[PDB]
């Protein structure tokens, strides 16, 4: 009965237009709720949001590059330069230089999942069909941008491929689809009203134990 | 052998409560959500909400909040629908139906057989049976089966020897809260003077059995 | 809620025909549309999910297509077990919602109703109520209009209709219209008439009687 | 088991080729003799994993020019005691005792100890209920029994459904001889959570709180060193 | 009402096969492993192996593999133990017992009641009943030897149940013939001999054998 | 496999006694040792896991300690319901293994057996077999030696023993030893003797008879 934003729960929605209007948390930008939101704006939402949970020390180290509140352009893309210490980032916001003429697009993504061993049988055909269904239906990615699915039990790989010339105006970007998928796998749906990914293959609910994601840019990193 | 088995038909007065059960067998109950779908008589399907069997959390819709409650007993793989403060437009078949835990699995692959819940203030009453007499080469004649509760009545003609050309209409619920139907048959008008036509009406809830002769007036 | 506009509400077909049913969603739902079949007294059965994926065991004459807002269920060579009601459903977001249904019925040639009118019986009268019954027998297609006039005054709000399912032998419908009046109202008037409009009739048919004749 | 095994380190080769035919297990990729009754150092385990002969079959490898959200993996240099060498390298940096980079990359006077570790686990929401008391007792039991960590080094457990936190604290001065290091327990725990037990013959971690299994969906691990990192 | 319910007792010939079922109720079957434990008559517990109900994979031990098979039907929350090529030393109670999937949960909290499997080439046979007569030379002892029956059990009473004090009916022994035998004895006052009659009532329901044997000084 | 040496194999104790049962593992098993209790005809019940953790509902008097190779189950004050068999189990690695069990039995004062010998009946002899029975009645403790001599020759391999469980009234045991011979072997010898050694007897007791007397 109220306004929702199916493609972005990190919003506040009110019937304010001529009509539901949904604004992104942490920026206030109006959101198109019929397509995926850019990873850059979703990171700003995440960073703008503890009870007895402790916070890590500002001096703690992690085994990753560190989370940050990025700068986005008026179309919601990462600004090419992120910053005292500055660096260039690609279209999924990953640093590609050391600490920026253009925003280099990530045109190929490798997603490597390992699932928990399970009694229900399935094979590559089943996985290929199901993951392709999910990427079109849940992540709104056009079918041609899933390039390949690979399976060697218990590892699943999905290759996404989307060259600049092949991405039409309005197409969901593989980088945003990959981010929504990554968060879903970690038990955080970014959707509103769509439940979880709830991956099931040939009828078998699957549990993913480990996710690795590799990003390949149209221009190589300069390190 | 994957199946959902629901409880039987219910007849309730306005203001009463009802609890419908849905017993799963043949699969792991907590691997799927359970959905509740309403189908009022002659109408389409309306989704009431669902319950996540793994977390236990129900989700209701705006039309089914407050006096509707979804619950579970996982130890016996059963889901329940409770409706309180019953009213007449709760009369419907209620289905339970299995789905997943997110939208790419929120189609329903396995369904219960449905539980009919009828809400009425009427008391059990047997029908009155009136002739629809053939008008003074084909004639029509019939029996009007009026003012009964609850459903069903059965109607036969000449104890089942006459079936050709018989139409027994679905019952209608009258504004009184009682049901009415007619049963008609077309026969050769030449047969009115020699063949006897009797409609046999049975209303088991009231132990009513009526044989009504239908003759030209 | 997402509204689904399912068309047509009914269609007639023959065994062997290609049948198409459409579902229009009120906003873009990607490919998240399912289709179900339902027979009388039974639960719905899943046919298609995610617009085009056939559920296990469903005959391959069922197929689905579409994305965005417009979806189509196709039955490529209709079989006798396929005469039923079909529903689309969106599974894009909660609340999950359904189209209003499409009844697929058996095509046959046009048949005009035979029309009969029945006065109330004397036995009913003495109880205080008069039911007047107009019967439309063995007609096709379903669409039919039945109007009551009492001393030439068109009646409104005091009649109920009932219709059979298609006859198992000749695929026609029959229909009753019952006009209900108190005995006192019934005895205020003389002429009772029902007027039937149906496409197999060149002109509408009236059946009438005088009360007490 | 009929043949030799190494319960605390499956990244080994075991032979009845020891003294008097006794069982002996040696680490893959380094060759260090392994004590199969205590945890192997993280450094030597990383060397074993890097040395692992993968058969990709139809899986693809990431391109050499592909970027990752991580710092990247590498075969570390370990000292004769199995500790990370302070410097790891043609480009170089300093690491702390859990092998994490704590300086900028250049062309290291001490191995700075990681003395506090925060493990943050979010589990899938579940109908089964449990409280802090249950979780605390169960994680302490698992750290003692599975990882052989003394419970005095589990400094705290926190719980706000569905997030579990474990705080490990351990000064070098607090360690008796042979005590398991929190850095090694954390690594075995991390790999267990990712569905890769480093044990041989002990199944998975199989975390349950009231015998009811929990499914971990998201893991974060934070390392605090005895001196701050120098970026 | 967390429960494991096993199938009933089995009697098999050497070379035959048996399938023991273990039905779980009151909990989610695939959340727990199912373990199989053997206990031969008079002996201790022996772990045979287990089956991971989530992955479907059985793990056997050196002593229980080959002609032992663990399987499942998760649709009815049941685990099965199949033993083929049965031999007499398979005679035992088999328990199913629930545990977890990793070692910190590989202790058994919920157990089935056990299924007795007896393997024998013997055919049904009622006992012969012989007197253990009281010595002709305070307290006397007398008895009945209940020899060469199959299968178990026999029941023994004295004087139709009137004599209970001082009765000992021993557990049966399996003889090398494959038939069981037991004795039932009673101590009585020496002075009662010859003034009190003593009759052992022996019932072997499998053969419908009913014997009343008076025991007298010889 | 990890071998568990469980000690003692049996022990006699009184209600009120502190009872300790030990389990030694053949290699270090961390704290991964469980203890079970079993009564006749029943499944084992879990008492303790991870060496010291009481399972739900297990009374406070049961406790467990130990780590590495040496473990102990303690019943701080034995109660009437605690006479049973107890087993340790390691749950450190697969294959899971058990100790051989400890039977906890009721202590009472020493009671020597009454000893009786029974020749074969004439009826049995007609059948081709002779059973000779030696009875040890109402003795405590359980340990007893029964030896057969036939014309002074010690017998081996041709007898079987059976023992009752502790009597519910006086806590003693009774035992039979049955010597079985063919008729032909039985009639080759005259003197049949059973000799009973038991700590309640200052000297071993012989009961004997002459065949055919
Ligand atoms: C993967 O498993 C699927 C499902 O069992 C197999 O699909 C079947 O394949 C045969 C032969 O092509 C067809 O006749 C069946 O109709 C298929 N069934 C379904 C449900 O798709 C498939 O062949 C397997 N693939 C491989 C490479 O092993
Ligand atoms: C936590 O729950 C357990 C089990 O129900 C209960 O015994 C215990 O007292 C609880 N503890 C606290 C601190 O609430
Ligand atoms: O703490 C467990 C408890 O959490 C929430 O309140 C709900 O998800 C319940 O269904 C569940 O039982």
């Amino acid at each position: 009965d109220n306004c929702t934003c199916p493609t972005n729960k990190m919003t506040v929605c009110s019937p304010d237009g001529p009509r539901c209007q949904c604004r992104a948390l942490g920026s206030g930008m109006a959101v198109d709720c019929s397509t995926l939101t850019s990873k850059c704006l979703l990171l700003k939402a995440r960073m703008s949001a503890a009870r007895t949970l402790v916070r890590p020390s500002e001096h703690a180290l992690v085994d990753n590059d560190g989370l940050y509140d990025p700068d986005c352009d008026p179309e919601g893309r990462f600004k090419a330069r992120q910053c005292s210490v500055c660096w260039c980032v690609n279209s999924v916001g990953v640093r590609r230089t050391d600490k920026c003429d253009e925003l280099v697009r990530t045109h190929h993504i490798l997603i490597d999942l390992r699932h928990r061993p399970t009694a229900g049988a399935f094979n590559h055909s089943d996985l290929d069909a199901e993951l392709r269904r999910l990427f079109r239906e849940r992540y709104r990615l056009h079918p041609k941008f899933v390039a390949a699915v690979h399976y060697e039990q218990p590892t699943i790989q999905i290759e996404l491929r989307q060259q600049t010339s092949q991405k039409a105006a309005g197409d969901v970007d593989i980088g945003d689809a990959a981010y929504y998928f990554e968060r879903d796998i970690k038990g955080e749906s970014l959707f509103q009203g769509r439940g979880g990914l709830d991956l099931r293959v040939r009828g078998e609910p699957l549990q993913v134990e480990r996710t690795l994601i590799y990003y390949l840019d149209e221009i190589p990193p300069k390190f | 052998q994957v199946q959902l088995q629901q409880s039987g038909s219910e007849l309730k007065k306005p203001g009463a409560s009802v609890k419908v059960s849905c017993k799963a067998s043949g699969y792991t109950f907590t691997n799927y959500g359970m959905n509740w779908v309403k189908q009022a008589p002659g109408q389409g399907l309306k989704w009431m909400g669902w319950i996540n069997t793994y977390t236990g959390e129900p989700t209701y819709t705006d039309d089914f909040k407050g006096r509707f409650a979804f619950s579970l007993d996982t130890s016996v793989s059963t889901a329940y629908l409770q409706i309180s403060s019953l009213k007449a437009d709760d009369t419907a078949v209620y289905f339970c139906a299995r789905g997943g835990f997110g939208s790419s699995y929120w189609y329903f692959d396995v369904w219960g057989q449905g539980s009919l819940v009828t809400v009425s203030s009427a008391s059990t009453k047997g029908p009155s049976v009136f002739p629809l007499a053939p008008s003074s080469g084909t004639a029509a004649l019939g029996c009007l089966v009026k003012d009964y509760f609850p459903e069903p009545v059965t109607v036969s003609w000449n104890s089942g020897a006459l079936t050709s050309g018989v139409h027994t209409f679905p019952a209608v619920l009258q504004s009184s809260g009682l049901y009415s139907l007619s049963s008609v048959v077309t026969v050769p008008s030449s047969s009115l003077g020699t063949q006897t036509y009797i409609c046999n009406v049975n209303h088991k809830p009231s132990n009513t059995k009526v044989d009504k002769r239908v003759e030209p007036k | 809620d997402i509204q689904l506009t399912q068309s047509p509400s009914s269609l007639s077909a023959s065994v062997g025909d290609r049948v198409s049913i459409t579902c229009k969603a009120s906003q873009d739902v990607s490919i998240a549309v399912a289709w179900y079949q339902q027979k009388p007294g039974k639960a719905p059965k899943l046919l298609i999910y995610s617009a085009s994926y056939r559920y296990t065991g469903v005959p391959d004459r069922f197929s689905g297509s579409g994305s965005g807002t417009d979806f189509t269920l196709t039955i490529s060579s209709l079989q006798p077990e396929d005469f039923a009601v079909y529903y689309c459903q969106q599974h894009y977001i909660t609340p999950l919602t359904f189209g209003a249904g499409t009844k697929v019925e058996i095509k046959r040639t046009v048949a005009a109703p035979s029309v009969f009118i029945f006065p109330p019986s004397d036995e009913q009268l003495k109880s205080g109520t008069a039911s007047v019954v107009c019967l439309l027998n063995n007609f096709y297609p379903r669409e039919a209009k039945v109007q009551w006039k009492v001393d030439n005054a068109l009646q409104s709000g005091n009649s109920q209709e009932s219709v059979t399912e298609q006859d198992s032998k000749d695929s026609t419908y029959s229909l009753s219209s019952t006009l209900t009046l108190s005995k006192a109202d019934y005895e205020k008037h003389k002429v009772y008439a029902c007027e039937v409009t149906h496409q197999g009739l060149s002109s509408p048919v009236t059946k009438s009687f005088n009360r007490g004749e």
